[PDB]
RNA sequence: ACCCGGUGAAAUUGAACUGGCCGUGAAGAUGCGGCCUACCCGUGGCAGGACGAAAAGACCCCGUGGAGCUUUACUGCAGCC
RNA sequence: GGAUGACCCCAGGCGGUAGGGGAGCGUUCCCGAUGCCGAUGAAGGCCGACCCGCGAGGGCGGCUGGAGGUAAGGGAAGUGC
RNA sequence: GCUGGGGCUAGGAGUGAAAAGCUAACCGAGCCCGGAGAUAGCUGGUUCUCCCCGAAAUGACUUUAGGGUCAGCCUCAGGCG
RNA sequence: CUGUUGGGAAGCAGCGCCAGAGAGGGUGAAAGCCCCGUAGGCGAAAGGUGGGGGGAUAGGUGAGGGUACCCGAGUACCCCGUGGUUCGUGGAGCCAUGGGGGAAUCUGGGCGGACCACCGCCUAAGGCUAAGUACUCCGGGUGACCGAUAGCGCACCAGUACCGUGAGGGAAAGGUGAAAAGAACCCCGGGAGGGGAGUGAAAUAGAGCCUGAAACCGUGGGCUUACAAGCAGUCACGGCCCCGAGGGGUUGUGGCGUGCCUAUUGAAGCAUGAGCCGGCGACUCACGGUCGUGGGCGAGCUUAAGCCGUUGAGGCGGAGGCGUAGGGAAACCGAGUCCGAACAGGGCGCAGCGGCCGCAAAGUCCGCGGCCGUGGACCCGAAACCGGGC
RNA sequence: GGGGGGAACCUGGGGAACUGAAACAUCUCAGUACCCAGAGGAGAGGAAAGAGAAAUCGACUCCCUGAGUAGCGGCGAGCGA
């Protein structure tokens, strides 16, 4: 129906694999189509740019690469630890993501 | 005959074991593992567990080294596959009926 | 499909107890006036088929 | 004994003959069929069990014999299967057609007729027919012949 | 048609380092034997050979192969009496 | 001889079309396998004057390749040009 | 007489100043799809290895004669000796 | 979760943990615990369904005695011509009916293979009727199913391009990388293309992109060749070159030497096929049969459909089949029977190993193999025939 | 209310030939291919003017068996309850 995303713009996440394993950053963007996220200051690539009105003089620019969503884990804004996500039904009775280590909200 | 011989082979090997009941195993795998230890089943040897008690089968099932059967399901390929045979008495009785 | 018995064999021939094949003798269907009584009498008996042609016929009767 | 130790006996599973597979196989080129002719062709020959190259066949030169019967076919009458006295020695007490059905001696829907090969045993045997010698032997041996219709 | 610049096919082709004579060979040999002759490679030309190319001979025979046609061949059918 | 494929000694046979028989090699797939080999490099590709086998083949090693492969013993075929 | 446009007649059927002519570049019976993998006693082709043995081209009969059935000749297994 | 190697951990190491979940797919490599899932559970306001559960409704219901009113008409029935059935005119009934003739209403009429009698069975000429059965456009699940010449004709924008007046025919064509980070900028060039710089673990991964075989074309190097006669090799020797009492490459001279396949009495043959390379390409399967073989049981052996259970678990099911007895056209008899007057004569038939135990075996069941029968039956190939269309 | 469409499946009305019979005509292929009409999630069939010997069974459909039996057949090839 729709791609499952355990992560969203813009809660804070640990990169748990790859070259940036262990870094922490905000979720800048989520690309459900590719099942990939953009994490601030993580996966920086050097791309060349043509001399243009945008970039006269030109040369290169730094850009963040998309990361496979599985490579990323939200951090609990309560206990402060990287965790998996559970769901919880309130009285509304809406559902929310919650930390599995403590019962913290994850929004 | 194949069914008889299959069991008989494991007996001659000292690998056949009949159990009376299964202690405190009531569906949770970690319970079976407890009971396993008490009967010599560390899992260095693969086991064919034959019993009609569902909760015992459901506990022991997810293990890599355990194959599970109701006694009417006893069959020689499953017997030969596994290094040890473990049967409830209830099971051994019906295995008896099928071979005579 | 299962084989079918050759009926023209079944009507002419018989497989004995040991698997020999027996038939009536040929040659007195007619033209008998000038034949001897010895010809006629002998030709009234059954005979046993040569091994090769008998083995062919048993195969055409696979349910006897 | 374990799974890798499972083996057929020598001779139990034999390999197939594969023709048409290279010179050294001994079955190459013509695939053991020889050269040309009807037999070598796909489809092969006419049924060798009967056909003889066009001349009247061996079978077809023999005369037919006896009643073959007519539509509407077979005439339903009672049928007799005989069973010998020697076959009856295994039983005690009373023997009747149904018993010898069960023991797998007499075929169903067949009428019992006792025959005389073997000995007689002092049984009460119940049949639809007895042979002369079976009647004597069995009466002589303290048995009791019992006739059904 | 030839030469120079430009573009650039084809059927065919087992591979080939592919000579003459007298012989031999499945009976007409570049390819076997004996002899003779012959430095390596092209170009324009000619058509004797490569049983040259092309077309699984169109003639003939064979196949219990086919098809068109004939008739006082056989057996039917329409049609007509 | 030893005792039954343990190997040794002696003796004989071993050209081959149609074809009969015997024993093997390899390819795809299944059980073995919740295993094992594998980024310290899977398969495949290119070499080798090396090793084992009568041979079909199987190893080993160097280079290429970059993610698969699959034993002893058995099973089944879309199995060798 | 020739010719444009619009129409009709077709497969054992049309059409033919008659050539079995023509019916969409091969008409003594069009083309397409189907029965269909028709049938082909004929021709071609038939794929790894090693080991043992090893023919026939005759007789009989055959709408048979370059195809068959049985015999003869080959091979394997069991038995006899 | 930490460490270590690595571009990248899921690998290896260390210490844990879950499991009614260790099916499987992913993530930079090989992950039970990162992701998607899995075991086990939960879910419909609306529309469809609803064979199950409930309820209504239609509809359903006596016995004697009398009466002889009714009980399906161009019908039964008979004859002619046919079809259906296993039945092809056969002793030919039955069911159906194109033609002709033409009834009866239970004391009526049809059938039980011509017909007759006796004895039974059944109620024609009006209609309806679930389920058990068939198929797979469609959705899902599973493969000792394919893996881009395979698998559907199509993995790709295919019934397309293209061919045909039309019916109709009918393709080819998948892969950068973990990530576009898809190469700014300078240099030669009109452009294409390239050389640098740069990215990347890797750029003979650069998009005409994984691997990159062979035919085929080229550059460079060693050896060799212009007096030599050739199925192109081989054996010997010598020279030169390379690698370090030996091997490898090359070939001057000498010896020997008639391609492969097919078809044939016989081919180098001037007989067939083949330009070369790569990939596709031909003895199979089902059911019967017959021998052989490996096992289970043995005067016995064995189940089929189905039913229950599993969800790659097996069991039940004895209906039936083969065998236990043969002889005879058959009646029939039976270790005998047939022919015959025969007690004659003949044909075809009849009778384990050891010390009750073992061992073997009739037979039978299953597996395997050879061959046979029916199927297109080892693969390719007709000229033709027929049907419907164009 | 009807009309028209739907991959196969179903019923009904029509209905071939190659081929097999090692020729061919009855026979076979086969009531198959195909054409047409109608149905429907199925269709047909279905509550005995039945079976056929059981003194019996009890609508129909469908599977197994009966059985390659009984029979049918240029008593050929084959067909087949
Ligand atoms: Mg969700
Ligand atoms: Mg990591
Ligand atoms: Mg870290
Ligand atoms: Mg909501
Ligand atoms: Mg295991
Ligand atoms: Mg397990
Ligand atoms: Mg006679
Ligand atoms: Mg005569
Ligand atoms: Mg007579
Ligand atoms: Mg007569
Ligand atoms: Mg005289
Ligand atoms: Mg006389
Ligand atoms: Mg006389
Ligand atoms: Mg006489
Ligand atoms: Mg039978
Ligand atoms: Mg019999
Ligand atoms: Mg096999
Ligand atoms: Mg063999
Ligand atoms: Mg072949
Ligand atoms: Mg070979
Ligand atoms: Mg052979
Ligand atoms: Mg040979
Ligand atoms: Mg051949
Ligand atoms: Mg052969
Ligand atoms: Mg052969
Ligand atoms: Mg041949
Ligand atoms: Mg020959
Ligand atoms: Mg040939
Ligand atoms: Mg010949
Ligand atoms: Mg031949
Ligand atoms: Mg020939
Ligand atoms: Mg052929
Ligand atoms: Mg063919
Ligand atoms: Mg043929
Ligand atoms: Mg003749
Ligand atoms: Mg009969
Ligand atoms: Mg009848
Ligand atoms: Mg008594
Ligand atoms: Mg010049
Ligand atoms: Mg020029
Ligand atoms: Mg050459
Ligand atoms: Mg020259
Ligand atoms: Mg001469
Ligand atoms: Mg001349
Ligand atoms: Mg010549
Ligand atoms: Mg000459
Ligand atoms: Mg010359
Ligand atoms: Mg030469
Ligand atoms: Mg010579
Ligand atoms: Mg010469
Ligand atoms: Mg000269
Ligand atoms: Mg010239
Ligand atoms: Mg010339
Ligand atoms: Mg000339
Ligand atoms: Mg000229
Ligand atoms: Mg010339
Ligand atoms: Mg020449
Ligand atoms: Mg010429
Ligand atoms: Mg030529
Ligand atoms: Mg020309
Ligand atoms: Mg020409
Ligand atoms: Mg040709
Ligand atoms: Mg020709
Ligand atoms: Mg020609
Ligand atoms: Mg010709
Ligand atoms: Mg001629
Ligand atoms: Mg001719
Ligand atoms: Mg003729
Ligand atoms: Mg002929
Ligand atoms: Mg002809
Ligand atoms: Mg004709
Ligand atoms: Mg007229
Ligand atoms: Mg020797
Ligand atoms: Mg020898
Ligand atoms: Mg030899
Ligand atoms: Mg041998
Ligand atoms: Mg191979
Ligand atoms: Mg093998
Ligand atoms: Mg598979
Ligand atoms: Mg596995
Ligand atoms: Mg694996
Ligand atoms: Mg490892
Ligand atoms: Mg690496
Ligand atoms: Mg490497
Ligand atoms: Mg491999
Ligand atoms: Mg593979
Ligand atoms: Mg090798
Ligand atoms: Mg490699
Ligand atoms: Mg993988
Ligand atoms: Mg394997
Ligand atoms: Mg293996
Ligand atoms: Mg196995
Ligand atoms: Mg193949
Ligand atoms: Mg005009
Ligand atoms: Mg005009
Ligand atoms: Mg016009
Ligand atoms: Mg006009
Ligand atoms: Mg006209
Ligand atoms: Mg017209
Ligand atoms: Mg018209
Ligand atoms: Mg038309
Ligand atoms: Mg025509
Ligand atoms: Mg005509
Ligand atoms: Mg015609
Ligand atoms: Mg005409
Ligand atoms: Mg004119
Ligand atoms: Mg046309
Ligand atoms: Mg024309
Ligand atoms: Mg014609
Ligand atoms: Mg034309
Ligand atoms: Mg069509
Ligand atoms: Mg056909
Ligand atoms: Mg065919
Ligand atoms: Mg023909
Ligand atoms: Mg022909
Ligand atoms: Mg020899
Ligand atoms: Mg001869
Ligand atoms: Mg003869
Ligand atoms: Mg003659
Ligand atoms: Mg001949
Ligand atoms: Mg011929
Ligand atoms: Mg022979
Ligand atoms: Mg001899
Ligand atoms: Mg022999
Ligand atoms: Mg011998
Ligand atoms: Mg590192
Ligand atoms: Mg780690
Ligand atoms: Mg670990
Ligand atoms: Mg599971
Ligand atoms: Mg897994
Ligand atoms: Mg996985
Ligand atoms: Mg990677
Ligand atoms: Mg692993
Ligand atoms: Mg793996
Ligand atoms: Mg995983
Ligand atoms: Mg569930
Ligand atoms: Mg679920
Ligand atoms: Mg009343
Ligand atoms: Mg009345
Ligand atoms: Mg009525
Ligand atoms: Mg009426
Ligand atoms: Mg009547
Ligand atoms: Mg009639
Ligand atoms: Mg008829
Ligand atoms: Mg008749
Ligand atoms: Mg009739
Ligand atoms: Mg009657
Ligand atoms: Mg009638
Ligand atoms: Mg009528
Ligand atoms: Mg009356
Ligand atoms: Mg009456
Ligand atoms: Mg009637
Ligand atoms: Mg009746
Ligand atoms: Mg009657
Ligand atoms: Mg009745
Ligand atoms: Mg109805
Ligand atoms: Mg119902
Ligand atoms: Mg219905
Ligand atoms: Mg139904
Ligand atoms: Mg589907
Ligand atoms: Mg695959
Ligand atoms: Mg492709
Ligand atoms: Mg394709
Ligand atoms: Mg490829
Ligand atoms: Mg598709
Ligand atoms: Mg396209
Ligand atoms: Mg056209
Ligand atoms: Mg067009
Ligand atoms: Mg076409
Ligand atoms: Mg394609
Ligand atoms: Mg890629
Ligand atoms: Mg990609
Ligand atoms: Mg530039
Ligand atoms: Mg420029
Ligand atoms: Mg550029
Ligand atoms: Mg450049
Ligand atoms: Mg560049
Ligand atoms: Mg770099
Ligand atoms: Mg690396
Ligand atoms: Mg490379
Ligand atoms: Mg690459
Ligand atoms: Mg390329
Ligand atoms: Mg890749
Ligand atoms: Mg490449
Ligand atoms: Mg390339
Ligand atoms: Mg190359
Ligand atoms: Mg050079
Ligand atoms: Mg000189
Ligand atoms: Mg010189
Ligand atoms: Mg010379
Ligand atoms: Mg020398
Ligand atoms: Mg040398
Ligand atoms: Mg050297
Ligand atoms: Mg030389
Ligand atoms: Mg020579
Ligand atoms: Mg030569
Ligand atoms: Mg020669
Ligand atoms: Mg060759
Ligand atoms: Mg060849
Ligand atoms: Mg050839
Ligand atoms: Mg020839
Ligand atoms: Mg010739
Ligand atoms: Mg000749
Ligand atoms: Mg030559
Ligand atoms: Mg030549
Ligand atoms: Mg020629
Ligand atoms: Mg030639
Ligand atoms: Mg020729
Ligand atoms: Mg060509
Ligand atoms: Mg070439
Ligand atoms: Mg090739
Ligand atoms: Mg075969
Ligand atoms: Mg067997
Ligand atoms: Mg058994
Ligand atoms: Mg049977
Ligand atoms: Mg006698
Ligand atoms: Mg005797
Ligand atoms: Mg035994
Ligand atoms: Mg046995
Ligand atoms: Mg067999
Ligand atoms: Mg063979
Ligand atoms: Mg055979
Ligand atoms: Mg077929
Ligand atoms: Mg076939
Ligand atoms: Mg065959
Ligand atoms: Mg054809
Ligand atoms: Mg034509
Ligand atoms: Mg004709
Ligand atoms: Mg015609
Ligand atoms: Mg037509
Ligand atoms: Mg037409
Ligand atoms: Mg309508
Ligand atoms: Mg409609
Ligand atoms: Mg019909
Ligand atoms: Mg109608
Ligand atoms: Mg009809
Ligand atoms: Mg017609
Ligand atoms: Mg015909
Ligand atoms: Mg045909
Ligand atoms: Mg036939
Ligand atoms: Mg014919
Ligand atoms: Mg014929
Ligand atoms: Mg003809
Ligand atoms: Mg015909
Ligand atoms: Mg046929
Ligand atoms: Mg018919
Ligand atoms: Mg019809
Ligand atoms: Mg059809
Ligand atoms: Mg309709
Ligand atoms: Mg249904
Ligand atoms: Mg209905
Ligand atoms: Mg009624
Ligand atoms: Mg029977
Ligand atoms: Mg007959
Ligand atoms: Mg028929
Ligand atoms: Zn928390």
């Amino acid at each position: 129906m729709r791609v499952k995303m355990h992560v969203k713009k813009g809660d804070t996440v640990l990169v748990a694999s790859g070259k940036y394993k262990g870094r922490v950053g905000k979720v800048k963007e989520v690309l459900p189509k590719k099942y990939a996220v953009i994490v601030e200051g993580v996966n920086i690539v050097k791309k060349a740019v043509r001399v243009s009105p945008k970039y006269p003089q030109g040369g290169f620019i730094e850009k963040e690469a998309p990361l496979h969503a599985s490579k990323v884990r939200p951090i609990c804004p309560a206990c402060g630890k990287p965790t998996r996500v559970r769901k919880k039904f309130l009285e509304n009775g809406k559902k929310i993501r919650v930390c599995a280590k403590c019962g913290g909200a994850l929004d | 005959k194949g069914l008889a011989m299959a069991v008989a082979d494991r007996a001659r090997e000292g690998k056949l074991l009949l159990v009376e009941a299964f202690a405190g195993v009531n569906g949770k795998t970690k319970e079976f593992l407890a009971w396993a230890k008490e009967a010599g089943l560390d899992g260095s040897e693969s086991v064919l567990l034959v019993t009609g008690n569902e909760l015992v089968r459901r506990a022991a099932r997810n293990l890599p080294w355990v194959v599970t059967l109701a006694p009417e399901g006893l069959n020689v390929y499953d017997i030969v596959r596994t290094e040890r045979l473990v049967m409830d008495l209830d099971a051994w009785e019906v295995f008896q009926n099928r071979i005579g | 499909p299962k084989m079918k018995t050759h009926k023209g064999a079944k009507k002419r021939v018989k497989i004995t107890a040991s698997g020999k094949v027996v038939a009536m003798k040929t040659g007195k269907r007619h033209l008998n006036w000038q034949k001897s009584g010895k010809e006629i009498r002998q030709k009234g008996r059954k005979f046993v088929l040569a091994k090769p042609e008998a083995e062919r016929i048993k195969l055409l009767l696979p349910y006897e | 004994m374990k799974l890798s130790d499972l083996r057929p006996n020598p001779g139990a599973n034999k390999r197939r003959k594969r023709v048409g597979r290279g010179p050294g196989s001994g079955h190459g080129k013509t695939a053991t069929r020889g050269h040309k002719g009807q037999k070598s062709r796909s489809g092969g020959l006419k049924d060798p069990r009967r056909f003889e190259g066009g001349r009247s066949t061996t079978l077809m030169r023999l005369p037919k014999r006896g009643m073959q019967g007519q539509v509407p076919g077979e005439i339903k009458r009672p049928r007799y299967q005989g069973v010998n006295l020697k076959d009856l020695a295994r039983f005690e007490g009373e023997v009747t057609p149904e018993l010898l059905v069960r023991a797998g001696l007499l075929k169903k829907g067949y009428r019992l007729k006792i025959l005389g090969e073997g000995e007689a045993k002092p049984l009460k045997v119940v049949a639809h027919a007895f042979s002369k010698s079976a009647l004597e032997k069995l009466k002589a041996a303290g048995g009791e012949p019992v006739l059904l219709e």
